[PDB]
């Protein structure tokens, strides 16, 4: 039904939406429904939750405006089943486009303009970003891409507006997308035997333009391997884990078709905001982290591979409105930010070593 | 989307991966192909769905094929002791599937 | 008597007469038009020995005057427009010709784009907006003939009509272009006395910013009239208000018909307005009341306004005052001096930023893209046809080659905001060499050798060569686009990423409180600063830039590189612009001090 | 299925299933149009109801000035004394549509194609032509099943 889908709805759905949102364990019951098949990797399992909500949108005078939502890489070894996770985000999200390219398949990835042979007339051809306006775009093989449609991708993650300057038309259009890339290293764990950069061919400013870099490892463990193997045999047949999923649905883990409508309703109704003591908390954390990069920077006699910028502070300040926009409340609280200190702090432990 | 020289109306002409659903396709000599084809073979093994967007049409056709390939080594029959990803001139993501 | 018209026509004429005499601004507007043409006629008939005829009527007043006349116009306009035009010609003839109207609105939920136009909205009054393509040529139409006779010596006379006349219908009578009256005599025609009235048709597509995701566009076409020829170049964004007429006999005349569905449609008239866009078309129509120029005169005479308007472009960006000073000096732009029987000398300023990532270098250029007028942004590519036209024309009426302007021709008197300046290949950099000093674009492709005009101003923001190494090794190729491209640019701001603790604080509370002097006055300051008045340079400022320039050669040729005479010319340009800021007429030593300090911080 | 459509199915209710390639431009037919003789100065009106008989047409304008079929005396008198000894004639086809008191409707012309899964293996896929009435216009984006 997209584009021009249905917004307003009935009365009892408001009732049951106000009945789901009052549970104290909303974060757990959302972080157990995303991977009923993927074992392990609970951090990414947490990070998809704060990505499907979207941040705040501020149109403060002047003509400038800020953005939402955050952007996530998932670089790591094969066997992470990150591609199946991207198929899951394709199934959940209200609008979502899955392009594994290089452009795929007979459809390009950016906003190309093709003149109609009849009438000799310009029109917007399509692509990936323009069809998916107001949601999530998932990409495979972000390192192995053509590099002529790359400048537009490194523009549409920052100011949300793709520009066209061809021979006839000079319009500037909107794209409120939220990129979720997933690249692949060469030789695997030798990346973390090297410096944590040294994967993308050209430069590492790309790794500073993103927000939450995740790095997946693999360590052989016997009970872990028997657990994943016996788990996958339980996944196969005769879908006993799906029967168990039905007895989960009798108790918790609401639905897919309830989850989609819940994401739409929680997205376009509320608009959250913080409290200034949380702001002095976040200043009191970020200044100490930057000083720690100053002392680690001065002692280790070289420059760092993954820098820290104020975009990292802007990502930290958007995570709290993601989680408040889950909790449906207009204001923010202290533990309500400290959980994001734990999570982004786990991504800094992903970042440094 | 291309025209048809017998009948002048435009036709949505599906590919062979569109055409061979619930069957077996036959592709040979990988080393003489374009990137435009290689993105389509990578597409059909990725999520079993070819989507097209030119010109005035926006669909997702379904394709659940089964490919039997027929490769060809580089120069000599078996170049060195080196393994297959080193021996053939292909790439790793088409060898993963 | 034409047809001795009914008392219904008398009712409409009398009622609209009462409305037009109720509110009395329109009488004063008619008086203004009539007096202006009168005194112009006195100048053209007295020394040596133009304005059209339409009144803009707003639909605010008729809703509080008559519901019947209001909802009468917006349903059946072929019964209500010719009476009101008749009464207005009655008033204009009685106070001292067509005298058409406008109907500026405020329209009645007929605000519809040409995607949703047809067909139960037909033969009503409809407002349509969109892009204009593919505007045809202007041709003159004949109305009245005049013939001289031989040998009896009497002129003659004949009329002509069409289907695109006044909005009713009429039983058509064709009429042969006459020759050989009774009795048989040759009728040699004439020109100069026979009238002619112009005619032009344009077509309208729906907006691409409003269009669906990807689908084919659907379009209609508009006929224009006498006083509406040549308003809108192709590429504009245009509001049209008109009448959705449907003329023609649709194949029901002759049997066994082809052209399966007839009844071709169009729009007559009436009031083409061009409107502002985000990236094409001027916005210099902004109003200036006497209150506003009185306030500009009130703030005009202070001594801190350059330091007030410095900190005005940054509501939410910390630091970087000297960049803001450079951007205001770009928006004022200096003055343009064309010589006599030579070549002109360039007026504006060109600015390149370069520095580390995450330094708000891309956030700034959107703000310059909003506050200015005629901003056009080109990122990356590029080829083909940014600086050229590419000449792809396949004109259907005859074999001929036209031009279709790119981004450089179209941004005249404007600002071009280029991002990622290193990613450009050198083949387009040839065209940037052609633009940024020669100020002309010569195209001799297939073709037609031409020399059009384009005098834009350029802002770019390039990355370093490798890493953020802006100070580490040397300034000698941390940028590496040598070397004439470094000399064409006036200023080279070099932005670093120093780490501190106080800087972390001052950034911190700024970014934190941002999540929770005013610009629509500032652009009204800008345009009045631009049209009035140009300054002249005076004796008090020569010796400062002479001593300063010999200083910069004899010592900055011992420190850095390069220095040409173009630095001297840009000193003169920044002096003139800072003279324009304070709304003065002459040039003081203060200007040379300020521009001197800006070039010191820019180079050193 | 679209492959087997004999001539035995001419003018019956037959449903099917395919893929819509591309639509067309919104047209305008007429439903109520009021006419006038350009010689006789007569007035009539015509309503038409069912409007898809594409190269028929559904109706035409009448081809005589139609006043000579009159059940009155003095109307036949003035229509007799249009001339002096011979009868008058508007004819040939004299009528003129007045465009300022009519009403119009819509018509679409889609185009339909069989699904490319079965069984075009040797062949080329074959196609038909649709037609829509009033409220069935502008409902289907080209691409759907
Ligand atoms: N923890 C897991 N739970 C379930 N399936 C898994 C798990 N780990 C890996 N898989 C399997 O791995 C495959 C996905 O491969 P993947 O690593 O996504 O390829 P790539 O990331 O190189 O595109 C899937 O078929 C999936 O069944
Ligand atoms: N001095 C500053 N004050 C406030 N915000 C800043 C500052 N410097 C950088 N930023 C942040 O940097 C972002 C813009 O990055 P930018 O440097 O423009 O992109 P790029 O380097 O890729 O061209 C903005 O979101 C803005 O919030």
């Amino acid at each position: 039904s997209i584009w021009n889908s249905v917004t307003m709805f009935t009365e009892e759905e408001e009732e049951e939406f106000l009945q789901l949102s009052r549970n104290p364990k909303l974060y757990e019951i959302l972080t157990n429904s995303i991977a009923p098949s993927i074992f392990g990797n609970e951090d990414i399992k947490k990070a998809i939750v704060c990505l499907l909500m979207g941040g705040s949108k501020k149109i403060l005078p002047d003509g400038m405006r800020l953005r939402g939502d955050i952007n996530v890489l998932l670089l790591g070894d094969p066997g992470t089943a990150k591609s199946q996770l991207l198929k899951f985000v394709e199934k959940v999200s209200p609008i979502a486009v899955y392009t594994s390219g290089k452009g795929s398949s007979a459809a390009g990835l950016t906003a190309s303009v093709q003149r109609d042979p009849m009438t000799r007339e310009f029109y917007l051809e399509g692509g990936a970003m323009v069809l998916a306006d107001g949601g999530v775009v998932c990409i495979d093989e972000f390192d192995k891409m053509r590099d002529e449609d790359r400048v537009a991708i490194h523009e549409a993650m920052e100011q949300q507006t793709i520009s066209i300057a061809k021979a006839g038309i000079t319009t500037v259009l909107n794209s409120r997308t939220s990129v979720l890339a997933a690249a692949n290293p060469i030789y695997g764990r030798y990346d973390d035997l090297k410096s944590p950069g040294d994967n993308i061919d050209f430069q590492t400013t790309i790794l500073s333009r993103f927000d939450m870099i995740f790095i997946v490892k693999d360590d052989h463990n016997e009970e872990r391997d028997i657990s994943i193997a016996n788990h996958v045999i339980n996944i196969h047949t005769g879908n006993a884990n799906a029967m168990q999923n039905q007895q989960e649905e009798n108790g918790s883990e609401i639905s897919i078709e309830k989850m989609k409508r819940y994401i739409t309703y929680c997205r376009l109704k509320c608009a959250p905001r913080l409290s200034p003591q949380a702001a002095e908390k976040l200043s009191s954390n970020f200044v100490t982290i930057r000083k720690q990069l100053l002392i680690n920077e001065l002692e280790s006699t070289e420059r760092s591979s993954i820098p820290i910028t104020i975009r990292q502070l802007e990502a930290i300040i958007r995570i709290t409105e993601s989680l408040a926009k889950l909790e449906l409340s207009p204001i923010a609280q202290e533990r309500h930010v400290d959980e994001a200190i734990r999570l982004f702090q786990a991504s800094t432990m992903d970042a440094a070593s | 989307v291309r025209k048809d020289p017998i009948t002048k109306e435009w036709t949505l002409e599906g590919g062979a991966l569109v055409l061979a659903d619930k069957g077996v396709c036959l592709i040979d000599e990988f080393d003489k192909m374009n990137d435009q084809d290689r993105t389509s073979i990578h597409e059909a093994m990725e999520q079993q769905s070819i989507s097209i967007s030119k010109a005035g049409i926006v669909t997702t056709l379904q394709a659940r094929c089964s490919i039997i390939a027929a490769a060809n080594p580089n120069g000599g029959r078996y170049n060195s002791t080196l393994p297959l990803a080193q021996n053939v001139s292909l790439t790793e993501p088409i060898l993963s599937r | 008597t034409f047809f001795a018209p009914d008392a219904v026509f008398g009712d409409r004429v009398r009622r609209f007469q009462e409305f037009l005499d109720t509110f009395t601004s329109y009488r004063d507007s008619v008086r203004s038009i009539q007096v202006y043409n009168s005194n112009n006629a006195a100048n053209y008939n007295d020394d040596q020995d133009i304005l059209p005829h339409r009144i803009i009527i707003s639909l605010d007043d008729l809703r509080e005057f008559d519901r019947s006349f209001w909802s009468g116009i917006l349903v059946e306009p072929a019964y209500f427009i010719p009476p009101a035009e008749k009464a207005l010609t009655d008033l204009a003839d009685s106070m001292d010709h067509p005298w058409k109207l406008s109907f500026k609105g405020s329209f009645g939920a007929h605000a519809l784009s040409p995607r949703t136009l047809t067909a139960q909205h037909l033969n009503k009054l409809v407002s349509v907006e969109g892009i204009v393509t593919k505007t045809s040529l202007v041709r003159p139409k004949l109305i009245r003939s005049v013939h001289y006779a031989a040998k009896t010596g009497r002129f003659h006379y004949r009329d002509y009509t069409d289907a695109t006349t006044t909005l009713t219908t009429r039983i058509p009578t064709p009429a042969i272009y006459p020759t050989e009256d009774t009795e048989g005599n040759k009728l040699t025609t004439e020109y100069g006395y026979s009238t002619f009235i112009d005619h032009q048709r344009i077509t309208v597509q729906e907006m691409p910013e409003m269009a669906p995701a990807g689908q084919l566009p659907r379009s209609i076409d508009v006929i224009l009239d006498d006083d509406l020829v040549d308003k809108t170049k192709p590429g504009d964004r245009v509001n049209v208000v008109g009448v959705f007429k449907s003329l023609g006999a649709g194949g029901m005349n002759q049997s066994n018909s082809n052209t399966l569905i007839g009844f071709k449609t169009l729009i007559l008239g009436n009031t083409v307005y061009p409107l502002h866009a985000r990236s094409t078309g001027v916005a210099a129509r902004q109003m200036l009341t006497d209150f506003d120029i009185r306030n500009i005169n009130k703030l005009s005479k202070k001594k801190d306004i350059f330091d007030i308007l410095s900190q005005s472009l940054a509501p939410s960006i910390y630091g970087h005052d000297h960049i803001k000073k450079a951007i205001l000096l770009m928006l004022m732009g200096g003055v343009e001096k064309n010589l006599e029987n030579g070549s002109h000398l360039r007026g504006d300023i060109n600015i390149l930023m370069v520095g580390d990532p995450s330094t708000a270098k891309s956030q700034l250029l959107r703000f310059v893209l909003n506050t200015a007028s005629l901003a056009i942004a080109t990122t990356g590519r590029g080829s083909s046809g940014v600086g050229l036209t590419a000449a792809v024309t396949t004109d259907r009426e005859t074999g001929e080659r036209r031009l279709e302007a790119g981004a450089m021709v179209l941004a005249d008197r404007g600002v071009v905001c280029i991002d990622e300046f290193d990613k450009m290949t050198d083949v387009d950099r040839v065209a940037i060499h052609e633009v940024m000093e020669q100020q002309t674009v010569t195209i001799a492709k297939a073709g037609i050798h031409t020399t059009l005009n384009a005098r834009c101003s350029v802002i770019a923001a390039a990355n370093p060569v490798f890493g953020q190494y802006d100070v580490n090794r040397d300034p000698h190729q941390n940028i590496a686009l040598p070397d004439s491209l470094l000399s064409r640019f006036d200023l080279l701001f070099v932005v670093t990423d120093d780490i501190n603790e106080i800087r972390d604080r001052s950034i911190s509370e700024h970014v934190l409180r941002t999540h929770r002097v005013t610009i629509p006055f500032l652009r009204k300051y800008v345009q009045y600063a631009k049209e009035r008045v140009i300054p002249q340079l005076t004796q008090e400022a020569i010796n400062v830039i002479v001593k300063n320039y010999t200083d910069l050669r004899n010592d900055d040729n011992t420190k850095k590189s390069p220095i040409t005479a173009r630095t001297l010319e840009t000193l003169i340009r920044l002096a003139t612009a800072h003279a324009k800021v304070r709304l003065s007429k002459t040039v003081n030593k203060v200007d040379a001090k300020v521009a001197a300090n800006l070039l010191r911080f820019a180079l050193l | 299925p679209l492959r087997d459509l004999d001539s035995e199915h001419v003018s019956k209710i037959v449903r099917l299933s395919g893929i819509i390639i591309s639509t067309s431009v919104l047209s305008s037919r007429a439903t109520y149009l009021s006419i006038m003789c350009r010689n006789c100065r007569h007035t009539t009106s015509i309503t038409i109801n069912n409007f898809n008989s594409i190269t028929g047409n559904t109706v035409s304008l009448p081809r005589s000035c139609l006043s000579t079929i009159e059940s009155e005396s003095s109307m036949a008198n003035e229509s007799n004394i249009g001339d002096e000894s011979t009868k008058k004639n508007c004819g040939p086809d004299p009528y003129i549509i007045i465009h300022e008191s009519s009403k119009f409707i819509d018509q679409q012309f889609l185009k339909l194609q069989e699904i490319p899964e079965l069984v075009p293996v040797g062949e080329m896929p074959r196609n038909l032509t649709m037609t829509c009435d009033r409220y069935l216009t502008n409902k289907v984006i080209p691409g759907t099943r």
